[PDB]
C-alpha cells in the first residue's frame, strides 16, 4: 500500500530490465 | 538501413560495435542523415522543439507533485526561517537503520531530502500557500505537456506540416515574438502579480473561485483609463510589514522604491509588478517594427544592406548578411546560444545581489547552489555558441555570396585577431601568476608587509558612483549636489542608497586587493577560452597546416602523422580543448564567489581579505579548512546526514580521475589489447559456444576524446557540488 | 592480358611450429588470404604474425588472415631475399581471386594496360565548398 | 570504404605507391608531366586509411588525398 | 682558441652566462636596496 | 585617504605588525650565545626589518585595515612612485631588449645561412648592437614615421 | 619566345593552398612544353611542413614581382 515501495523497484529494476532487453533486441538484429 | 541506425546507411553496414556508438551520437544531427531535404529538416527541428517543451513541463510538474506530496510546504509557510524545505522522500532498500535515523529531517515521518533549488521561496513569493495549489499546478502542467506532445504530433502529420518558406519568414516571427511571446507574457505576469501575489503578500487569498469578486485596488481601473496613474502608488507597504499578513500592509499595486523588503530582504512585489508592466509596454511597442502583410514596417535585409560606411573601412558592410543568416540555421543557433549564455550569466550575477524571493537571502546554501548552477550553465552555453559558429563556418558558409562583407573580412584577417588575443592572454597569465607567486613567496619568508597589494580602485570608484560611501570618493549618487543624485531623490534613491550602504547583504560588496587579483584571473580565463574558441572557428575552413579542412567535416580524428603530425587539428578539437578552460574559469568564478560569501556569512570578511592575496591562502583557508565536516560525513564512529555528500564527493573524484584515462592513453594500445582478448575468448572451452555479433573494437579517437571530456566534466561538477552544498549546509552559515 | 596464375594446392607450406597469431573465425566465415613464392634455397624468415619459419625448397604457400600481412610478407620477400611472390583472396564458398601483382607487373612500374580510377583533373584547392553540395548525396571531393 | 583521390598536380614520383601497405595505388600512363605517369586508386576497397601515402607526396599541397568514409571489416584492419 | 670561442658562444653556453650575469646584477641591486616597494627618488 | 585607506606612518595595525615581527625575530635570538654568528645574523635581520618598516612609513605608503601597504595605480600623482615611474622604467628596459634583438635578427637576415648565426650567437656583432637600446625610443619612433618599422606588402 | 618568368626571377605565389602563399620564391625553370599545366618551378628559402623547398606552379599562379 506504501506507494513508493511498489514503484521504486518497478522503475529501478523492472523498467530498466524490459527497456534494455527491448533495445538490445532492436539494435542487435538484421531487419 | 535494415538495422540501427536507420538514418545512416554507412553506419548500418559497420560490422563493429562502433555502429552502436556512432548510432547514438548522431541521432539529432539531421543534416548528415540520409535522404535529408529542407522541409524534412525544418519539420524535424520543429517537432523536436515541441518534445523539449513537453519534457520541460513534465519535469517542473514532477517537482510540484513531489513537493506537494512528500514536501514541507504547509509547515514551511508557517515559519519560513526555522524549517528546512523538503524535496522528496527517500525509499532506498540499501539504507541501514542509522542512515534512516540520520536522513529523517524537516519533521517528516521518514528519510527525506532537503531541497536546495529554492522552489519553496519562489512558489511562496508568487502566491502558492497550500498543497492543493501545488496539486492543481501539477495537474495543469501535465495537461500542458500532453498538449505540447499533441501539437508536435499534429505538425508531424502531412497537411499540417509547415513549408520551408513559412519557417524562413523572419519579419513576422520577430514581430510576434517581441509583441507576443515577450510582451504579452510579461503583461500577464504583471497581471498575476497585481491580482494574486501582491494580495497574497497582504493576507487575502485570491483564487480562481473569487478573483472576479475582489478588486486589486480600491479604485479599480478608474485611475488607469483616466490617466491619473499615481493613485496606484499612493499608499505603499510600511517598513514594519510582516510578509504574508495584513500588519502594516498598504494598498499600492505599482511603485518604484528600489530597496529591499525589510523582513524578507528581497525586492518589493509592487516594484516587480511595475517592472513587468513597464517592459511589457516596451516590448509591445517595439514588436511593431518589421513588415508583414499590412504594407507598413521594415524589411530587415534592406536595413542590413543600407548599413555600409562610406570610405570602405568595413568593405561592403552588412550586404548579403540577411540571406546567410536566414539560410544558415547554425548561424541562428550560435547567435541564440550566445545571447542566452550572456543573459544566463546575467541572471546568476543579479540573483545573489538583488534577491526577489522572500526569505531566500537568509537561505545561504540555496543562494550558493543557484549561483554556481547558473554560472556553469552559462559557461556551457557560451562554449556551445562558439562551437556552432565554427560549425556554420564549416557547413553553411558561402564565400562568394559573402564577398567582402563583414564576415569575409573577419575570415581574411583572422591571424591578427588570434595573435592579439594570444598577447592579451599571455599578458594576463604572466602578470597574474607573477603577482600571486610573489605574494606567496613573501608570506613563505614571513614578511607579509612586502606584498604587492593593488587596490581595485576603479571598481571602488564605480561603487562610489552608485552611492556607496565606504571609500570616500564622493562621486555621482555619493556626492551631495550632483544632478544625478538630485534627480532621483524622490523616486528610488532613498531605498537604493539604504540598501547599498547596508553591509549585511550582497548588494555591491566591499572589495580589496584579493578581489583585484581574482578578477584578473577571471579575465585571463575568459580571454584564453575565447582564444581557443575563436581560433577553432576562424581556422575551421582551413589553415596553412591543412588548407582543405573544410572538405573533412567539422569533426575528424586527424590528418595522419605526415607534415609533422596533425593531432587535434579539427575545429571540434578546438572546442574540445576550450571546454577544459571553460570549466577552469567557471571554477575560479565560483570559488571566488563561494569563499567571499562564506566568509561574509560568518561576519569574518577580514579572514578572506588577509588570505586571498596568496595562493596558499586559497588552498588552506578555503579548500582544506571548509572540507572537514564533508569528509567526516561518515567515519569509523558512524555517519550523519552529510554522508551522502561525502560519498558523492568521492564519486566525483573517481569519475574525474577515470576521465584522465581516455585523455592520456590513446587508441592503438587498447585496440591491440582487445584483439588479444578476442583471441582468448574464441580459444576457450564452453564460452566459444557464445559468439558476439558485433566485432569488438576500441573506441574511436574522437569518441575517446568525447568520453574523456564527459568523465572530466561530470566528475568536476559532482565533486564541486558535493563540496559546496556540504560546506555551506554543514554550517548553514 | 596476363592470365593470372592459378592457385595450386598440394604445394608445401613453410616449416612452422605453430602460433597464436594465425587464422580465426573470420577466415572461417568471411575470407582469408594466401601468398605463394619460390625461394631458391631453404632459409629462415620472420613470420608476419609470430616468430620465425623456414621456407621449404621450391614453391611455398602461406595462408594469412589479412591482406596487409600478405603485403608485409611480400615486401620482406622482395627486398631482403629477392623473391617473386603473388597472393590471393579466398572466400568460404571456394572462390579464389588473384590480387597482386594485378597485371603481372608490380604496381610501382607504369604499365600501358591500366585505366585511371579516382583521378581528379584539377588541383586540390579547386574543390567546391560543402554549401554547394548540401542536401545532395554527393561529397565535394567526389565531384 | 575510404575515398582516395589523385589530383592533377601529381608529378609521378611513385613515392606514394611504394608506401601503400595494402596495394591500393598504381602508376598509369599519362602525358602532362616529364614522367608520363600519374597515380591511380583502383582498389580503394582495401584501403585501411593509414594515410601513409600522403606522408610520401612531395607536392604542396598534396596530390593524393585520403578521405576517411564508411568503415568495413577490411578498412578497420580486423583479423577476427 | 678560435673553436673554443665558437663553442663558448653557442646558444646554451651564451644564455647561461648571460643569465648568470643578470642574476648577479639583480642580486647585488636587491642587496644594496632591499625591501624596495616603490621608486622614491622622483 | 584614497579608497578609505590610511597612511602607514600614522596607522596602528601597521605598527602592531612591525612590533610582532620584531618580537618573533627576537624570540629566537635569546636562545643562542649573545655574540655568536647565529646571534649576529639574527641581529642583522632584526635591524633589516626595522629599517624596512621605517622606510615604508617614510615613503608614505597607504595601509589598509589589514595593516599592509597597498599600491594605488589609478594615476594619482601622490603615488606615481608605486607603478607609473617603475612602469616607464620597465617599458624602457623591455623596449631596449626587444629592439636589440630585432636589430640582431635584421642584421643577420642577409647571410646565406642565417640560422648558423642564430644557434651560435655572433658575439662581435651583438656587442655593437646592444648599445642601440640606449636610444631605441628615438630609433623606433623615426622607424615608425619613416614607415619601415612594419613590413609592407604583408 | 619562352613562356612565363625568366630563370632566376622573383615571383610571388598566388595558390591559396600553398605553404608559401603570398610568399616569394626564385624561378628555377619553366618548361617550354605545352600540355603541361604546372611548368614553373620555384625555389624558396624556407621549407614547408614536409621539409620541401621546391614546388611547381601554373603560369597564372606565379606573378613576377619586384
Ligand atoms: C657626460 C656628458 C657626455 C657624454 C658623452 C657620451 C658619449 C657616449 C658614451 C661613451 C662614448 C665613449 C665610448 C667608448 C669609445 C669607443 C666607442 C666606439 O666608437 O666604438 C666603435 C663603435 C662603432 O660604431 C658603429 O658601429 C655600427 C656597427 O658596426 C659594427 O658593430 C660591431 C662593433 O663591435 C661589430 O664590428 C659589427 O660587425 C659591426 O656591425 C656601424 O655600422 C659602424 O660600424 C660604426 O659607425 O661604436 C660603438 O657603438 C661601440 C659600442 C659603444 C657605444 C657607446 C655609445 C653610448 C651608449
Ligand atoms: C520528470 C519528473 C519526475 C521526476 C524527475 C521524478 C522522480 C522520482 N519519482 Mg515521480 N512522478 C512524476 C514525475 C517525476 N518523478 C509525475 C508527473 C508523477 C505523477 C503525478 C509521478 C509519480 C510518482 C510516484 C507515485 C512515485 C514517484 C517516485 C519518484 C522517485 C523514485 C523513482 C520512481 O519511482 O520513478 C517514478 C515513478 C513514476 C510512477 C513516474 C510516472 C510519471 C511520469 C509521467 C513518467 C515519465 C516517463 C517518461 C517516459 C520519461 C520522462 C522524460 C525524461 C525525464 C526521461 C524519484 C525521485 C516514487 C517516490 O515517491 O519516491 C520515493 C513514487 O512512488 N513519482
Ligand atoms: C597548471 C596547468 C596549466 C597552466 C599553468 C597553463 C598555462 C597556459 N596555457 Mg593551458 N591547458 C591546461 C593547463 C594549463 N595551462 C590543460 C589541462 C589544458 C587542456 C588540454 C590546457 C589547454 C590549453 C590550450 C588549448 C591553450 C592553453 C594556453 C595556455 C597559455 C595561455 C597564455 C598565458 O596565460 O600566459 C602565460 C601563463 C603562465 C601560467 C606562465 C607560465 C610560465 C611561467 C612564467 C613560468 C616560467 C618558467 C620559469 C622561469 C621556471 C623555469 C624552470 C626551468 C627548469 C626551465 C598558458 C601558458 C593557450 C596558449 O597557448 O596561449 C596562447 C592555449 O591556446 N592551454
Ligand atoms: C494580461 C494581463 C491582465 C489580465 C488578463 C487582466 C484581467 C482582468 N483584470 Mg487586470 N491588471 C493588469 C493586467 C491584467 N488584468 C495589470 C498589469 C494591472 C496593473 C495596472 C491590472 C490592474 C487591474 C485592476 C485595478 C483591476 C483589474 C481588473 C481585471 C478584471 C476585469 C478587467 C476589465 O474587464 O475591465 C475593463 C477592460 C477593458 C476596458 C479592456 C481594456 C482595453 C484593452 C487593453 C484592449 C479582469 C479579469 C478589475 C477587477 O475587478 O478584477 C476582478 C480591476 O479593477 N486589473
Ligand atoms: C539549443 C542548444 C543546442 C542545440 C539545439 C544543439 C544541436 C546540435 N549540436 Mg550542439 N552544443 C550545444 C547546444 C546545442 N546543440 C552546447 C551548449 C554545446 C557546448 C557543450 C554544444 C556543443 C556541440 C558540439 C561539440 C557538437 C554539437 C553538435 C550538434 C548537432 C548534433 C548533436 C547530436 O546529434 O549529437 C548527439 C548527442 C550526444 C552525443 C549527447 C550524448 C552525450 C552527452 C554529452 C552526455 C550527457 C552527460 C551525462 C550523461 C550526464 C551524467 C550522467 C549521470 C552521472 C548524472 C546538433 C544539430 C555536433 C555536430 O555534429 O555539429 C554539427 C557537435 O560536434 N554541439
Ligand atoms: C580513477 C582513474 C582510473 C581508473 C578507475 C582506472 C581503471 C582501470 N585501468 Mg587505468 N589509467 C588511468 C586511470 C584509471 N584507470 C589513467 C589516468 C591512465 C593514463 C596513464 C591509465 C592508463 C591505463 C592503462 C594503459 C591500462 C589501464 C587499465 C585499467 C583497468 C585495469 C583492470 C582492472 O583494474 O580491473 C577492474 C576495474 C576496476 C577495479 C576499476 C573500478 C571497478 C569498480 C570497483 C567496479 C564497480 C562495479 C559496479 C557494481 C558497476 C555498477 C554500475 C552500473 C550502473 C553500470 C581498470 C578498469 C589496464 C587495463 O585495461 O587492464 C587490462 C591498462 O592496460 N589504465
Ligand atoms: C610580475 C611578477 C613580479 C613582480 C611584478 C615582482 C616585483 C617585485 N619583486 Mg618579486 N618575485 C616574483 C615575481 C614578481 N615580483 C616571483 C615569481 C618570485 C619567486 C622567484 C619573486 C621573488 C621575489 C623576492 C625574493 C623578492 C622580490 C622582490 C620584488 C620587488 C623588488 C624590486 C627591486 O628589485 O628593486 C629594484 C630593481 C631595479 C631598479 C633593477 C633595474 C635597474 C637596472 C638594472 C638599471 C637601469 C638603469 C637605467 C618588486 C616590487 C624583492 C622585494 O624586496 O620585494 C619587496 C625581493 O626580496 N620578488
Ligand atoms: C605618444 C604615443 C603616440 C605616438 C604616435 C606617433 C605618431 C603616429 C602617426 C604617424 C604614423 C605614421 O606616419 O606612419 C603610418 C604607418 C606607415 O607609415 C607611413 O608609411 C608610408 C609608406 O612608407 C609613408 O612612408 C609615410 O610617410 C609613413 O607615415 O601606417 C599606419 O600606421 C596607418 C596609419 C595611417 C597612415
Ligand atoms: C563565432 C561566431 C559566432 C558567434 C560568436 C559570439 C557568440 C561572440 C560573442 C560575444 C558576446 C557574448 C558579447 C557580449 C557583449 C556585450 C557588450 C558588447 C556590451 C556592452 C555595453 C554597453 C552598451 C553598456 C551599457 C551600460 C549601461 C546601459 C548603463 C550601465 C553601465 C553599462 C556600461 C553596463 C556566430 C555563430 C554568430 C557566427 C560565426 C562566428
Ligand atoms: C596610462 C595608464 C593607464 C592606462 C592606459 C591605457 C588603457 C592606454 C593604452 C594604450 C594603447 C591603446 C596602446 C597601444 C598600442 C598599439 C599598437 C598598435 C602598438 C605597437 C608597438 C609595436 C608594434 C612595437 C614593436 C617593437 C618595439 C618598439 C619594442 C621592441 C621591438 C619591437 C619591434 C617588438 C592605467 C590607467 C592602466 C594606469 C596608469 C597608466
Ligand atoms: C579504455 C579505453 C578504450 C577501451 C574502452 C572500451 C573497450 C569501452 C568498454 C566499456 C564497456 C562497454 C562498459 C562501459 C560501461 C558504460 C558505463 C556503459 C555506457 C553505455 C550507455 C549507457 C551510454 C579505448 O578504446 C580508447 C581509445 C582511444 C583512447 C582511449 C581509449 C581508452 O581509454
Ligand atoms: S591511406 Fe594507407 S592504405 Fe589507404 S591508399 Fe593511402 S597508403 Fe594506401
Ligand atoms: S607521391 Fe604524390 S606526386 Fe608522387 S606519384 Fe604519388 S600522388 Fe604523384
Amino acid at each position: 500500500i506504501n506507494l513508493p515501495s511498489l514503484f521504486v523497484p518497478l522503475v529501478g529494476l523492472l523498467f530498466p530490465a524490459v527497456a534494455m532487453a527491448s533495445l538490445f533486441l532492436h539494435v542487435e538484429k538484421r531487419l | 538501413a535494415l538495422r540501427f541506425p536507420r538514418f545512416s546507411q554507412g553506419l548500418a553496414q559497420d560490422p563493429t560495435t562502433r555502429r552502436i556508438w556512432f548510432g547514438i551520437a548522431t541521432a539529432h544531427d539531421f543534416e548528415s542523415h540520409d535522404d535529408i531535404t529542407e522541409g524534412r529538416l525544418y519539420q524535424n527541428i520543429f517537432a523536436s522543439h515541441f518534445g523539449q517543451l513537453a519534457i520541460i513541463f513534465l519535469w517542473t510538474s514532477g517537482n510540484l507533485f513531489h513537493v506537494a506530496w512528500q514536501g514541507n510546504f504547509e509547515a514551511w509557510v508557517q515559519d519560513p526561517l526555522h524549517v528546512r524545505p523538503i524535496a522528496h522522500a527517500i525509499w532506498d532498500p540499501h539504507f541501514g537503520q542509522p542512515a534512516v535515523e540520520a536522513f529523517t529531517r524537516g519533521g517528516a515521518l521518514g528519510p527525506v531530502n532537503i531541497a536546495y533549488s529554492g522552489v519553496y521561496q519562489w512558489w511562496y513569493t508568487i502566491g502558492l500557500r497550500t498543497n492543493e495549489d501545488l496539486y492543481t499546478g501539477a495537474i495543469f502542467l501535465l495537461f500542458l505537456s500532453f498538449i505540447s506532445l499533441l501539437a508536435g504530433w499534429l505538425h508531424l502529420q502531412p497537411k499540417w506540416k509547415p513549408s520551408v518558406s513559412w519557417f524562413k519568414n523572419a519579419e513576422s516571427r520577430l514581430n510576434h515574438h517581441l509583441s507576443g511571446l515577450f510582451g504579452v507574457s510579461s503583461l500577464a505576469w504583471a497581471g498575476h502579480l497585481v491580482h494574486v501575489a501582491i494580495p497574497g503578500s497582504r493576507g487575502e487569498y485570491v483564487r480562481w473561485n473569487n478573483f472576479l469578486s475582489v478588486l486589486p485596488h480600491p479604485q479599480g481601473l478608474g485611475p488607469l483609463f483616466t490617466g491619473q496613474w499615481n493613485l496606484y502608488a499612493q499608499n505603499p507597504d510600511s517598513s514594519n510589514h510582516l510578509f504574508s499578513t495584513s500588519q502594516g500592509a498598504g494598498t499600492a499595486i505599482l511603485t518604484l522604491l528600489g530597496g529591499f523588503h525589510p523582513q524578507t530582504q528581497s525586492l518589493w512585489l509592487t516594484d516587480m509588478a511595475h517592472h513587468h508592466l513597464a517592459i511589457a509596454i516596451l516590448f509591445l511597442i517595439g514588436g511593431h517594427m518589421y513588415r508583414t502583410n499590412f504594407g507598413i514596417g521594415h524589411s530587415i535585409k534592406y536595413i542590413l544592406e543600407a548599413h555600409i560606411p562610406p570610405g570602405g573601412r568595413l568593405g561592403r558592410g552588412h550586404k548579403g548578411l540577411y540571406d546567410t543568416i536566414n539560410n544558415s540555421i547554425h548561424f541562428q543557433l550560435g547567435l541564440a546560444l550566445a545571447s542566452l549564455g550572456v543573459i544566463t550569466s546575467l541572471v546568476a550575477q543579479h540573483m545573489y545581489s538583488l534577491p526577489a524571493y522572500a526569505f531566500i537571502a537568509q537561505d545561504f546554501t540555496t543562494q550558493a547552489a543557484l549561483y554556481t548552477h547558473h554560472q556553469y550553465i552559462a559557461g556551457f552555453i557560451m562554449t556551445g555558441a562558439f562551437a556552432h559558429g565554427a560549425i556554420f563556418f564549416i557547413r553553411d558558409y558561402n564565400p562568394e555570396q559573402n564577398a567582402d562583407n563583414v564576415l569575409a573580412r573577419m575570415l581574411e584577417h583572422k591571424e591578427a585577431i588570434i595573435s592579439h588575443l594570444s598577447w592579451a592572454s599571455l599578458f594576463l597569465g604572466f602578470h597574474t601568476l607573477g603577482l600571486y607567486v610573489h605574494n606567496d613567496v613573501m608570506l613563505a619568508f614571513g614578511t607579509p608587509e612586502k606584498q604587492i597589494l593593488i587596490e581595485p580602485i576603479f571598481a571602488q570608484w564605480i561603487q562610489s558612483a552608485h552611492g556607496k560611501t565606504s571609500y570616500g570618493f564622493d562621486v555621482l549618487l555619493s556626492s551631495t549636489n550632483s544632478p544625478a543624485l538630485n534627480a532621483g531623490r524622490s523616486i528610488w534613491l532613498p531605498g537604493w542608497l539604504n540598501a547599498i550602504n547596508e553591509n549585511s547583504n550582497s548588494l555591491f560588496l566591499t572589495i580589496g586587493p584579493g578581489d583585484f587579483l581574482v578578477h584578473h584571473a577571471i579575465a585571463l580565463g575568459l580571454h584564453t577560452t575565447t582564444l581557443i574558441l575563436v581560433k577553432g572557428a576562424l581556422d575551421a575552413r582551413g589553415s596553412k597546416l591543412m588548407p582543405d579542412k573544410k572538405d573533412f567535416g567539422y569533426s575528424f580524428p586527424c590528418d595522419g602523422p605526415g607534415r609533422g603530425g596533425t593531432c587535434d587539428i579539427s575545429a571540434w578539437d578546438a572546442f574540445y580543448l576550450a571546454v577544459f578552460w571553460m570549466l577552469n574559469t567557471i571554477g575560479w568564478v565560483t570559488f571566488y564567489w563561494h569563499w567571499k560569501h562564506i566568509t561574509l556569512w560568518q561576519g569574518n570578511v577580514s579572514q578572506f581579505n588577509e588570505s586571498s592575496t596568496y595562493l596558499m591562502g586559497w588552498l588552506r583557508d578555503y579548500l582544506w579548512l571548509n572540507s572537514s565536516q564533508l569528509i567526516n560525513g561518515y567515519n569509523p564512529f558512524g555517519m550523519n546526514s552529510l554522508s551522502v555528500w561525502a560519498w558523492m564527493f568521492l564519486f566525483g573524484h573517481l569519475v574525474w580521475a577515470t576521465g584522465f584515462m581516455f585523455l592520456i592513453s590513446w587508441r592503438g594500445y587498447w585496440q591491440e589489447l582487445i584483439e588479444t582478448l578476442a583471441w582468448a575468448h574464441e580459444r576457450t572451452p564452453l564460452a566459444n559456444l557464445i559468439r558476439w555479433r558485433d566485432k569488438p573494437v576500441a573506441l574511436s579517437i574522437v569518441q575517446a576524446r568525447l568520453v574523456g571530456l564527459v568523465h572530466f566534466s561530470v566528475g568536476y561538477i559532482f565533486t564541486y557540488a558535493a563540496f559546496l552544498i556540504a560546506s555551506t549546509s554543514g554550517k548553514f552559515g | 592480358g596476363f592470365t593470372p596464375p592459378e592457385l595450386d594446392p598440394n604445394t608445401p607450406s613453410p616449416i612452422f611450429g605453430g602460433s597464436t597469431g594465425g587464422l580465426l573465425r573470420k577466415a572461417q566465415v568471411e575470407e582469408f588470404y594466401v601468398i605463394t613464392w619460390e625461394s631458391p634455397k631453404e632459409q629462415i624468415f620472420e613470420m608476419p604474425t609470430g616468430g620465425a619459419a623456414i621456407m621449404r625448397e621450391g614453391p611455398n604457400l602461406l595462408k594469412l588472415a589479412r591482406k596487409e600481412q600478405c603485403l608485409a610478407l611480400g615486401t620482406r620477400l622482395r627486398s631482403k631475399y629477392k623473391i617473386k611472390y603473388q597472393f590471393y583472396r579466398v572466400f568460404p564458398s571456394g572462390e579464389v581471386q588473384y590480387l597482386h601483382p594485378k597485371d603481372g607487373v608490380y604496381p610501382e612500374k607504369v604499365n600501358p594496360g591500366r585505366q585511371g580510377v579516382g583521378v581528379n583533373f584539377r588541383s586540390i584547392g579547386k574543390n567546391v565548398s560543402p554549401i554547394e553540395v548540401k542536401f545532395t548525396g554527393k561529397q565535394p571531393y567526389d565531384l | 570504404s575510404h575515398s582516395v583521390k589523385i589530383y592533377d598536380t601529381c608529378i609521378g614520383c611513385t613515392q606514394c605507391v611504394r608506401a601503400c601497405p595494402t596495394d591500393v595505388l598504381e602508376m598509369i600512363p599519362w602525358g602532362g608531366c616529364k614522367a608520363k605517369q600519374i597515380a591511380s586508386a583502383p582498389r580503394t576497397e582495401d584501403c585501411v586509411g593509414c594515410k601513409r601515402c600522403e606522408s610520401a607526396c612531395p607536392t604542396d599541397f598534396l596530390s593524393v588525398r585520403v578521405y576517411l568514409w564508411h568503415e568495413t571489416t577490411r578498412s578497420m584492419g580486423l583479423a577476427y | 682558441m678560435r673553436d673554443l670561442k665558437t663553442y663558448l658562444s653557442v646558444a646554451p653556453v651564451a644564455s647561461t652566462l648571460w643569465f648568470a650575469a643578470l642574476a648577479g646584477l639583480l642580486i647585488e641591486i636587491n642587496r644594496f636596496f632591499p625591501d624596495a616597494l616603490t621608486f622614491p627618488f622622483f | 585617504d584614497i579608497a578609505g585607506l590610511t597612511p602607514c606612518k600614522d596607522s596602528k595595525q601597521f605598527a602592531k605588525r612591525e612590533k610582532q615581527s620584531i618580537k618573533k625575530l627576537e624570540s629566537s635570538l635569546k636562545l643562542y650565545a649573545p655574540d655568536s654568528a647565529p646571534a649576529l645574523a639574527i641581529n642583522a635581520t632584526i635591524e633589516k626589518t626595522k629599517r624596512r618598516f621605517d622606510n615604508y612609513g617614510k615613503q608614505g605608503l597607504l595601509c589598509g585595515a589589514d595593516g599592509l601597504p597597498h599600491l594605488i595605480v589609478s594615476g594619482d600623482q601622490r603615488h606615481w612612485g608605486e607603478f607609473i615611474t617603475p612602469g616607464i622604467l620597465f617599458l624602457y628596459i623591455a623596449g631596449w631588449i626587444g629592439w636589440v634583438g630585432r636589430s640582431y635578427l635584421i642584421a643577420i637576415r642577409d647571410d646565406k645561412k642565417p640560422t648558423q648565426k642564430e644557434i651560435i650567437i655572433d658575439v662581435p656583432l651583438a656587442t655593437g648592437l646592444v648599445f642601440r637600446g640606449f636610444s631605441w625610443p628615438i630609433a623606433a619612433y623615426r622607424e615608425l614615421l619613416n614607415g619601415e618599422l612594419v613590413a609592407k606588402d604583408v | 619566345p619562352p613562356i612565363g618568368p625568366k630563370r632566376g626571377a622573383k615571383v610571388k605565389i598566388l595558390r591559396q593552398e600553398s605553404y608559401w602563399y603570398k610568399g616569394t620564391g626564385s624561378v628555377v625553370a619553366v618548361d617550354q612544353d605545352p600540355n603541361t599545366r604546372y611548368p614553373v618551378v620555384v625555389r624558396f628559402n624556407k621549407v614547408n611542413y614536409a621539409n620541401v623547398s621546391t614546388n611547381n606552379y601554373a603560369l597564372d599562379e606565379v606573378e613576377e614581382v619586384k
